[PDB]
């Protein structure tokens, strides 16, 4: 049930990412760079992130205030990687709905798909 | 016709703890005409307090009343309020009913509190029959999973993000966007 929400900032390693799923945390939301920022050298984040994807759900919104998240056009790397985008979700939404989603379900092929459809109109899709 | 006020507490209850009730908060509120309204005391906490098993009672209590009221305002801390709303959001996919969160930046004991305004706010949605989970405040209502807390010490604390403000008390009227 219990879920992570961490925003990325310059000098940030993978490390505290192994960490909370070494902590039996559920779930991690990165606020990223603009439309969906994810550091691919000089940074094992892309790296362990690509690990940890396929074990919990990790989720990408930014750190901006206004405009979704759009990893298809950085991006298309990250969803490469496993990363789940929120879209135009809000934080509150974004952290609330993997919750919801994560007592029902622990499959991240599953969380993906229902992080990504429209439930209650928190999201454009 | 009729409506359901669920108090958690919040700085419109103080004297953050929810000293006053709820129907107590309408009342020093100013909303006076109000007998065909009914009222429960689900929480009385600071909202900085609001766990998620907090959020499965107030939508375990929000099912118990959806086919019992017309409408249902649950007031709240204002810090949470946007998680609560969110939450509620997806546990009551699609409710029958307008279902309107909102709070105060100032207590409404206070004679600038913006309590009043909320209030009225959230009536004359609630009242209005256009279903939903919702946030009022300063006058505007905003779809509950598009809302955010975006000033700490403004009036004017909530937005809706990447959405469009969903109606506005003007005057005694509510004009939908």
């Amino acid at each position: 049930m219990a879920v992570l929400v961490i925003k990325l900032i310059p000098g940030l390693s993978g490390d505290i990412f192994r960490a909370a799923v070494e902590l039996g945390y559920r779930g991690i939301v990165i606020e990223g760079y603009g439309a969906g920022g994810i550091p691919y050298r000089g940074s094992d984040l892309l790296q362990t992130i690509e690990e940890l994807s396929k074990e919990i759900p990790i989720v990408m919104t930014t750190q901006a205030m206004y405009d979704g998240v759009d990893l298809t056009r950085v991006g298309r790397l990250a969803l490469r990687a496993g990363v789940i985008p929120a879209g135009d979700m809000t934080k509150e939404a974004t952290v609330t709905k993997l919750m919801w989603i994560l007592g029902h379900t622990n499959n991240v092929e599953e969380i993906k798909v229902l992080m990504r459809k429209n439930l209650v109109g928190e999201l454009r899709d | 016709m009729k409506i359901l006020l669920i108090g958690m507490g919040g700085t419109i209850a103080s004297v953050y703890e929810a000293s006053l009730s709820v129907k107590e908060v309408l009342d020093i509120a100013g909303i006076k005409d109000c007998e065909d309204c009914d009222f429960l005391d689900l929480k009385n906490v600071d909202s900085t307090l609001i766990q998620p098993e907090d959020w499965v009672d107030l939508a375990e209590t929000l099912y118990k009343n959806v086919k019992k009221y017309d409408g249902i305002i649950v007031t709240h801390g204002t810090d949470t309020l946007a998680y609560t709303s969110s939450m509620i959001s997806f546990m009551l996919r699609n409710p029958p009913i307008p279902i309107v969160f909102t709070g105060s930046m100032i207590p409404a004991t206070e004679e600038n509190s913006d309590a009043p305004l909320n209030l009225q706010t959230a009536i004359k949605f609630a009242t209005s029959g256009i279903r939903g989970v919702y946030v009022a405040f300063n006058g505007k209502v905003m779809l509950g999973v598009r809302t955010s807390k975006v000033r700490t010490m403004s009036r004017d604390a909530f937005e809706s993000i990447n959405y469009p403000i969903i109606a506005e008390l003007r005057g005694e009227d509510l004009v939908v966007n």
